[PDB]
């Protein structure tokens, strides 16, 4: 052990390489960008029977147009949440518009570079990087229906599908095969919960997984329990008959 | 600072190591008064005892210490309590609370314990004192910060031995001359030196002030201690 | 500026006019004096034109924040705090503003506060604000019950502004008024005081001072 | 100052002081919460490593947050106190300024803050602590519990239980607290929270205390004689068969 | 808080068909006190540029300093700090406004009126004004202090408007700018017989006069005036 | 005592059409009973098809300006060269102002552009950052002059319907651009007139859904 | 050797090499390649975007800093964003305070000494990203390559990133034809896009492979990608 | 760094100058009024523009530096240099004197051999110029380390520059014109050259003299450059 942002003589910065780690140990997560919404949905994974599942949030809103799922160390997460909150509502007031969801998920990356003392070129509050990865979710005038995947390593990518978390390999996969721009939002529901029900370790009902979208009419909705299990009948039924 | 594997505090845990080959010192809380006692550490015939204070401190008129460890630690915090009594006096013209200054004390050592890299206090406390909220009080405190309540303790050395004996002895409906000779027997039995004599002693009582209806610590002088081993026959 | 609200049997009536002047300079006849801030939530603004939009904006922001931090939305007594506590501040620095936070929630009720720029909040069921405030006061006053209709209670409300214009030199152009509800403010519509007093005279039979 | 990082990340991607920090929690005394169907109870254990303590003084685990919410804990005592006081600041500063005392799940959200971000600051080290958060929210008689440790992670728990032999109790709740059925009462909640501590505490002396959170701020701790009659009674009713 | 000192009166100039032309007094005031007599107020940068000053003397021998900076600074790691990266009036004239305009925001100004004069690389004559408060404007004729209220009427007989600059010829200019000394010399109590000019064309340069004499004045008449009314002898 | 503020005059005019706008301005800066300049612009193009203008004290008006076009570069850098809509540029415009609440701007401010519907639109600020959308506008030091006269001509106050016995008012329609500009040149010769700080030039520049255009007209000298 | 001497940038090497740095060297080896070349009224600068998956977008290599400045980039890209943020300040200071457009040789200058902090300064890593800057200013167009040594160059041409060395030795014989490329925009960016095919083990570029900018004498800095692109496949 | 070995040395300091033999080669030569400055610039590829990766560098106007090593710390050192010009010719008002100058870089060159948290600088420099009392040449080592020249050389072709650079104060006692100094620059940068031969180069020159310059610091271009070269180009053959 010598630094927190020490190159490897390969080229990669070590503590970065290991959050990444932490994040393969996460809950699973997953969203669909379709033409008629996105879709984000998530392994709820209580560690107990006696911990009551609701209370278990990692689906959450940043404005009215935005929302997100996280993975990982989902504590980290909390600040994330708070300063993309911040940027949204600051830049409403600075603006009078909504903030584009490729700005949001560029400010949330930015503060993640953070870690550090304020490396001798400005200033970095945070002694490592955070544990957790996000995907974020939205809808804008410019670019429409948006799904993007923010690491702490400050870098973000655009998907038409994502999956992260534990079983993110194999669910990967399946949103490689089943992906197609044509999805309706109720196709893309389905979706979410057909690739969660394959990767979990318990039997997927309406209290360890969660699903939300964000769709322009509707703003960003996390869907109560009586709507997804409705879901479930409507998969079950749908898979038993194919 | 760090934990260890076990979720143990290295640099406290050999603090408090440190602190098992100092002197013992003696609390017995009885119902009309309190007693602090302390062994001087392997002294010599030049060393003066009259103006000496090493492990018995005032911190103000109601509350007094005696310390076990490093006595240049115990200085620092020593007075910082005194200060901080003095504040809580000016603020609420009422002297402070035993338990308020002891968790203020604590609250020092637990900082140290929890960031900044230094070193902790290599320090334990026996707190006697008296308020209007809980009378007569004794309390502990080691370098983790943490504290405790008791009717009668040790700190330093032979602490495990002196608690057995402690625990033997004592009783809820004690005057205060009986602690004091219980104090006595105590160190008597767990010392490490042929006798008990009163060139090793530290001595101080909080009692009922004589006759009054107020509070006074009495720090013993040496020829007081040698007079008080005479009574407890211990000559 | 004239501004009011009052609670009533059926919820609350807000009124303002919508004059801004600079010195004895009529600045604009048509000046927004109601910030919705949410569908519950309004705020009036008297004083500094700037100071008031500006930091009641800003109090939209920080209300639509509680929501999104506590899943619920803010209570009257909490928003106002937020703008009192910001004010308080700034104390002797000079900012101007004299305001009421209106709204409804479930736990409160229907709920006015006052708030102005020396840091004073209060809490109450009619407040009137502005250069014209004491005009708005003595028709108001003299007309209100407790009782009013919606209708009546929105024409009070609706004649205590033109009162104050007609009198008020710093008053005037047109009255905006809202309904707040349980569900919950209702818009009712923007009103010239050029068209609003011949109007009200020839139906009311009041203004007799006037010539014409 | 110091701000050196001693909290990092491993190759296989764990932050090792918080789990660490975990362990600290494991070797601490036992804690234990469940909700009733109108009340929520908190026990405690007490250690027999020394038994000539002054109970008048020497402070107890279950602590008053506000006058409607309450704490306890499981690891480093004195790491606890920085915790109480920050949460007490806090829940007067929300009385200040939104005109209500703290909702259960506001003062969690809270501590746990506290804790996640001594998990990312260079200088200092995580809170050996792990905590249960117990009591009402303003005007609800819909009781809440919640748990929170090192890394900042917080959920609500039916019941719960923290410390050295948590393990142990946890298993006995499982199978003793039923979702449908809550204890219908103070009572019968006390008993099964006193049933789930003498699996791990062999003689239930001054070493278990228990404190009972019914709703819009009345909270009573328990003397020795109430708990006494309750090890009395669960001991001679549950040896028969 | 501040106030000027030693002040340094008018800073005259105009564009003409091919450049441009400054002027200024060579006098140091201590109020009315003529106290100093040597004083170049027109300050050459590179040879495309002219910054005339007037205004309190200690703040312009800092803004002399400031500028000499910036031809060094500008020359630093700079191949073509002879030719195509030479420091422009404009850049120097931007540089200026941005300071001016900084120390008067900060309640503590440099208490100048300074005219920033010059030709383009393009050809292009540039001519602007700035001053403590960080006011500036441009215009075919310029003028500092009583220069503005009696320079400017004469200058703008000869360029009234853009379209009159490709008719100017610098002779015509130049007796302007002299004549203009003149009447400034006649009726301003804070000001001096010497005073420099310098010319920046786009095809001669820069052509700088020292030591030049208001000439050719009228004080004849003056024999005739007796008394103030009634008087006779 | 030192003042960090002065005077140079100057008048601006906005007018909003149906998908066009204008901002007008006179070209004549001037200190006291001096003229420092008869053409100096003080209406500028800003990018975005947005325009404007702060006239008062020319220091502060030449600061905002020049803050307010850095404004627009940054929002394409951060935002995806996105176009800077008019109201979004009036609420930015807003906080340049309040910033200095404590020492203002001695400017008074328009800005003119299309709205999200392809409509003219015109913000007018008060030095400190107050602001609203107006069909038309005259700001600095012949506004008390104008603006009454752009009531009258633009919103057709007090005139009523002849013979309805005032009831039936001028019903309020758009003015073409050719209207527009005729009243805008007769708002400056009067202005001119009456005014000492306003002459020398009138400068316009129309926004429409093709750029942004400039004219330019003589006004007296005197 | 390697032994104890690559701990942190504050330490020689017994060769009296900085290990930090060269490991810092290497995560630009990495990254996907990219390509500028230039001619004397134009330059172009070519990159291949790489994609995380076949779900996902190509992440973007180009990065616009002013009108007439702009760069591409290889490594680490939260450090490009850190430097042409930097960059963007630097151009935006130049035309506030000095109406100047910044020298694209003066960006040079200043991104070199902002790396070099970071090659000295205890607790702090140097940036492990590699630039290419095109720019047209008052001396041309002008190419730069970047290294987080600190180390910049100006050439006609040249491509850092993964296989990076095929292009180079492309336009290494290309040389006298594409500096010769005058106010022909289409020809000089095909021979950028054929200097980039030299370096592909990987496939045939696509219409989101590829990434091309553009700068010169009547052209602001422009970022070419998706639709706009296909004629040049 | 701050770190003594066992017998007194400074092994980071040591290996720091590992860095500046590892360097292109260059020198300064001392003249009868003035003083001149040359570089070897290797060109690793054709692609490199011809005269525009100017390495030598000026501070205020009458100074040059050179340097070999790591060029970013020398980059580094003339920024320093110049912000120390500047302030004591602010408070002077005399432009900065050699001597005054060369212990300004000292004492901040020596002070990155203070503390373990800093690395010392990886380059020698040469430097010098004309002030009131005549011309100065100076070199300055990693340590800090440095003293007046009558002529220098660092970098790789360190030994055989020095040598030839030897050579001419023996046959040219009573001082070395200007421009004579100039030709011997060109002349001893090719003799370096020698040693890195495999990749081609490309020489520059500057020089600061009191009746070729006026005291000024300038490069040399042009005919003067070309002559120069010519002069080299002959008497390697
Ligand atoms: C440097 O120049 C300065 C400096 C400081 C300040 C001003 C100018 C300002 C100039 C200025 O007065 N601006 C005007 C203004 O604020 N007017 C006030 C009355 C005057 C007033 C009353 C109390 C306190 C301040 C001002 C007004 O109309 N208030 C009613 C109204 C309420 C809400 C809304 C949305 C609009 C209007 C706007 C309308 O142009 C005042 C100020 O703070
Ligand atoms: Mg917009
Ligand atoms: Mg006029
Ligand atoms: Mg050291
Ligand atoms: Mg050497």
């Amino acid at each position: 052990d010598r630094g927190v942002s020490t190159f490897s003589p390969e080229g990669r910065l070590f503590q970065v390489e290991y959050s990444l780690e932490a994040i393969k140990l996460g809950s699973t997560a997953i969203g669909i960008a379709t033409k008629e919404g996105v879709v984000l949905g998530v392994e709820k994974r209580a560690t107990s029977p006696l911990l009551e599942s609701d209370s278990i949030e990692k689906i959450v809103e940043i404005d009215r147009h935005i929302g997100c799922a996280m993975s990982g160390l989902t504590a980290d997460a909390r600040s994330m949440i708070e300063h993309a909150r911040t940027a949204a509502v600051t830049h409403n007031l600075y603006y009078d518009e909504d903030i584009n969801v490729e700005s949001l998920t560029q400010s949330v990356c930015d503060l993640a570079l953070r870690f550090g003392e304020g490396a001798s070129g400005e200033e970095r509050l945070m002694s490592r990087p955070f544990g957790v990865a996000l995907l974020i979710a939205g809808h804008d005038a410019d670019d429409g229906y948006q799904l993007f995947h923010a690491e702490p390593s400050g870098t973000f990518y655009r998907y038409n599908a994502k999956a992260i978390g534990s079983g993110s390999e194999g669910a990967q996969a399946e949103l490689l095969n089943e992906w197609h721009s044509s999805l309706t939002l109720k196709e893309a529901e389905l979706l979410v919960l057909k690739i969660l029900k394959q990767v979990m370790e318990e039997k997927l009902d309406e209290n360890n997984a969660q699903l939300s979208c964000i769709t322009k009419q509707d703003g960003f909705k996390i869907y109560d329990n009586e709507k997804t299990a409705e879901l479930i009948k409507e998969l079950k039924e749908k898979e038993a008959a194919e | 600072t760090i934990f260890s594997p076990e979720g143990r505090l290295y640099q406290v845990e050999y603090a408090l190591e440190s602190i098992s080959h100092a002197g013992t010192a003696i609390g017995i809380m009885a119902s009309d008064g309190i007693v602090l006692a302390a062994e001087r550490k392997v002294t010599s015939t030049l060393l003066e005892q009259d103006t000496s204070t090493e492990k018995l401190y005032k911190l103000n008129d109601k509350i007094a210490v005696a310390v076990a460890g490093l006595t240049a630690d115990a200085e620092i915090l020593i007075n910082t309590a005194r200060i901080h009594a003095q504040n809580y006096l000016k603020t609420y013209n009422e002297d402070i609370p035993v338990e308020i200054l002891v968790r203020r004390l604590s609250d020092i050592k637990q900082g140290y314990t929890q960031h900044g890299g230094l070193r902790p206090f290599g320090v334990s406390f026996i707190y006697a004192g008296y308020d209007d909220r809980y009378g007569y009080q004794l309390y502990t405190s080691n370098p983790s910060g943490n504290y405790t309540g008791w009717k009668a303790i040790s700190v330093g050395a032979n602490t495990s031995a002196a608690q057995t004996l402690l625990q033997m002895d004592y009783k809820d409906d004690m005057k205060v001359d009986d602690a004091i000779e219980l104090a006595l027997k105590t160190l008597s039995k767990t010392t490490d030196s042929s006798a008990l004599t009163y060139d090793r002693l530290e001595f101080a009582t909080i009692r009922k002030g004589a006759n009054d209806g107020e509070v006074y610590q009495k720090i013993f002088k040496p020829q007081e201690i040698k007079d008080i081993l005479v009574k407890t026959g211990i000559t | 500026t004239t501004t009011l609200a009052f609670r009533f049997q059926g919820g609350i009536i807000v009124a303002v006019d919508s004059r801004a002047t600079a010195g004895n300079w009529v600045a604009s006849q048509t000046v927004k004096k109601v910030i919705e801030i949410n569908p519950f939530l309004l705020g009036t603004m008297a004083g500094g034109a700037a100071d008031c939009q500006f930091w009641e904006t800003w109090l939209g922001s920080q209300c639509r924040l509680h929501e999104l931090r506590e899943k619920e939305r803010i209570s009257v007594a909490a928003a106002s705090k937020i703008l009192s506590n910001l004010v308080y501040q700034y104390k002797g620095a000079g900012l101007s503003m004299g305001t009421m936070i209106c709204g409804y929630t479930r736990k409160e009720g229907p709920t006015i506060y006052y708030v102005d720029s020396d840091g004073t909040r209060l809490k109450g069921d009619i407040f009137c604000v502005g250069s014209g405030q004491t005009f708005a006061y003595g028709v108001l006053d003299s007309n209100y019950k407790w009782d009013l209709s919606v209708e009546d209670a929105l024409y009070l409300g609706k004649r205590s502004i033109l009162a104050a214009a007609h009198r008020d030199a710093y008053s005037g152009g047109s009255v905006n008024l809202y309904h707040v509800t349980e569900d919950g403010w209702i818009y009712h519509g923007n009103h010239d005081v050029g068209e609003l007093f011949w109007k009200v005279k020839e139906e009311e039979g009041s203004f007799n001072n006037v010539i014409g | 100052g110091y701000d050196r990082a001693l909290s990092i990340f491993s190759p296989d991607g764990h932050i090792f002081q918080v789990e660490y920090a975990l362990e600290a929690v494991k070797r601490g005394t036992c804690a234990v919460g469940v909700k009733g169907k109108n009340c929520v109870v908190l026990g405690c254990e007490r250690r027999s490593t020394l038994k000539l303590q002054d109970t008048r003084i020497t402070p107890s685990k279950v602590s008053k947050i506000d006058s409607h919410v309450v704490l306890s804990f499981s690891g480093l005592n004195a790491d606890s106190r920085i915790l109480i006081e920050k949460a007490r600041v806090e829940a007067q500063s929300h009385r200040l300024t939104l005109e209500d005392p703290v909702t259960v799940e506001y003062l969690t959200r809270y501590v746990a803050g506290v804790q996640q971000r001594y998990t990312q600051s260079g200088g200092v080290r995580p809170f050996g602590v792990s905590t249960l958060i117990a009591g009402f929210d303003p005007r609800d008689d819909e009781p809440k519990l919640y748990q929170t440790e090192p890394s900042g992670i917080y959920s609500s728990w039916s019941a719960q239980t923290i410390g050295r032999n948590s393990k142990t109790v946890r298993e006995f709740l499982e199978k003793n607290y039923d979702r449908k059925e809550p204890p219908a009462t103070v009572e019968e909640c006390v008993k099964l929270t006193v049933r789930s501590l003498l699996e791990v505490v062999q003689t239930g002396a001054k070493n278990i205390e228990i404190t009972v959170v019914k709703p819009d701020s009345d909270i009573v701790a328990l003397s020795s004689e109430e708990i006494n009659q309750y090890v009395t009674q669960i001991e001679q009713e549950k040896q028969e068969q | 808080t501040q106030q000027p000192i030693v002040t340094g009166t008018s800073v005259i100039s105009m564009k003409y068909d091919n450049g441009v032309i400054i002027a200024a007094d060579n006098l140091g005031s201590y109020g009315s006190l003529l106290r100093f007599n040597g004083v170049e107020r027109l300050i050459p940068v590179g040879d495309n540029t002219v910054v005339g000053i007037s205004g309190d003397i200690s703040d312009m021998q800092h803004i002399e300093r400031l500028l000499k900076d910036l031809v060094t600074e500008n020359a630093y790691d700079n191949p073509l700090a002879d030719a195509e990266e030479a420091l422009e009036p404009s850049y120097i004239f931007e540089y200026l406004a941005t300071v001016m305009y900084q120390r008067r925001s900060k309640m503590n100004p440099l208490w100048n009126a300074i005219i920033v004069a010059g030709v383009q690389s393009n050809g292009d004559q540039f001519l602007r004004y700035v001053n403590l408060l960080g006011v500036t404007y441009s215009s075919p004729t310029l003028a500092t202090g009583f220069g503005a209220h009696m320079a400017n009427p004469l200058l703008r007989k000869v360029v009234d408007r853009e379209s009159d600059i490709p008719k100017t010829t610098v002779q015509v200019a130049e007796e302007a700018i002299v004549n203009a000394m003149r009447v400034l010399y006649y009726r301003d109590a804070r000001s001096s017989r010497n005073f420099s000019l310098a010319i920046i064309d786009k095809n001669t340069g820069l052509t700088f006069k020292k030591n030049l004499q208001v000439e050719n004045m009228k004080w004849d008449f003056a024999k005739d005036i007796k008394g103030y009314g009634t008087q006779k002898i | 005592q030192f003042n960090p503020y002065g005077d140079n005059g100057g008048t601006i005019l906005g007018i909003a059409g149906e998908d066009f706008a204008v901002l007008a301005g006179d070209t004549r800066n001037i200190t006291d009973y001096s003229i420092n300049s008869r053409y100096e612009p003080k209406v500028f193009d800003c990018g975005d098809n947005i325009v404007m203008s702060a006239n008062g004290f020319a220091a502060d008006g030449d600061a905002l300006v020049k803050r307010f076009k850095n404004s627009v570069k940054w929002y394409h850098f951060d935002h995806n060269d996105k176009k800077l809509s008019i109201n979004s540029a009036a609420r930015n415009i807003q906080h340049l102002l309040y910033g200095k609440r404590f020492f203002p701007y001695y400017v008074h401010t328009i800005i003119a552009g299309l709205d999200e519907d392809g409509k003219g639109a015109v913000y007018s600020f008060d030095p400190v950052g107050s602001y609203e959308r107006e069909q038309c506008r005259a700001g600095g030091a012949a506004a008390s002059l104008i603006m009454p006269f752009l009531d009258n001509q633009v919103n057709f106050k007090n005139q009523y319907e002849p013979g309805t016995n005032g009831k039936v008012k001028k019903p309020l329609k758009y003015l073409s651009v050719e209207e527009v500009i005729k009243l805008v040149r007769d708002s400056f010769t009067s202005a001119t007139e009456r005014h000492i700080q306003v002459g020398d030039g009138l400068e316009i520049l129309i926004v429409t859904k093709d750029g942004v255009r400039k004219e330019f007209y003589e006004l007296k000298r005197d | 050797f390697r032994n104890n001497y690559d701990g942190d940038t504050v330490t020689f090497s017994p060769t009296g090499r900085l290990f930090q740095v060269e490991y810092a060297l290497e995560a630009i080896k990495q990254g996907s390649v990219t390509v500028g070349l230039r001619s004397n009224t134009h330059a172009v600068l070519v990159a291949l975007k790489r994609n995380a998956d076949e779900l996902s977008s190509y992440q973007k290599k180009i990065i616009k800093c002013d009108e007439h400045m702009g760069l591409s980039l290889a490594g680490l890209a939260p450090d490009a964003r850190v430097l042409s943020n930097y960059l963007r300040q630097q151009c935006n200071y130049s035309s506030l305070v000095f109406n100047r457009k910044l020298a694209v040789e003066r960006a040079g200058h200043l991104l070199c000494d902002k790396a070099q902090k970071n090659t000295q300064s205890y607790g702090g890593r140097p940036y492990g990203v590699g630039l290419l800057i095109i720019g047209y200013d008052k001396s041309g167009a002008h190419l730069l390559e970047f290294q987080p040594s600190g180390n910049v160059t100006e050439l006609y041409g040249t491509a850092i990133g993964a296989r990076s060395q095929g292009a180079k030795t492309y336009l290494e014989r290309t040389l006298d034809t594409f500096i010769k490329i005058d106010g022909n925009p289409d020809e000089l960016i095909k021979a950028g896009v054929e200097a980039i095919s030299q370096s592909l083990r990987d496939e045939s570029l696509t219409v989101d492979n590829l990434s091309i900018a553009i700068v010169g004498k009547d052209t602001p800095f422009t970022i070419y990608d998706g639709e706009a692109v296909a004629k040049y496949i | 760094n701050s770190v003594f070995s066992p017998d007194g040395r400074n092994f980071q300091v040591e290996y720091a100058v590992k860095a500046v033999e590892n360097g292109t080669t260059s020198i300064g030569i001392k003249c009868n009024d003035g003083v001149v400055f040359a570089v070897e610039k290797l060109i690793t590829s054709k692609l490199l523009v011809p005269q525009k990766n100017v390495k030598i560098q000026v501070v205020d106007r009458h100074i040059g530096c050179v340097y070999s090593g790591l060029i970013p710390d020398g980059r580094h050192l003339v920024n320093r240099g110049r912000e120390e010009a500047a302030s004591f010719k602010k408070l002077y008002k005399t432009p900065i004197p050699i001597p005054a100058f060369a212990d300004r870089l000292g004492q901040y060159v020596q002070a990155h051999t203070l503390y373990n948290s800093v690395r010392p600088f990886g380059v020698s420099t040469i430097f010098g110029g004309v002030d009131k009392n005549g011309a100065h040449l100076y070199m300055l080592e990693p340590s800090g380390s440095y003293w007046g020249y009558k002529g220098a050389a660092t970098g790789k072709g360190r030994q055989s520059a020095k040598a030839e650079l030897e050579k001419l104060v023996d046959h040219h006692p009573e001082g070395l014109s200007a421009r004579e100094a100039v030709k011997q620059a060109a002349k001893i940068i090719y003799l370096a050259h020698e040693d890195n031969k495999e990749k081609d180069f490309e020489l520059e020159i500057s020089w600061c003299s009191l009746s070729e310059t006026n005291g000024l610091h300038k490069f040399v271009k042009g005919d003067l450059l070309q002559e120069a070269i010519d002069f080299a180009q002959k008497e390697i053959n």
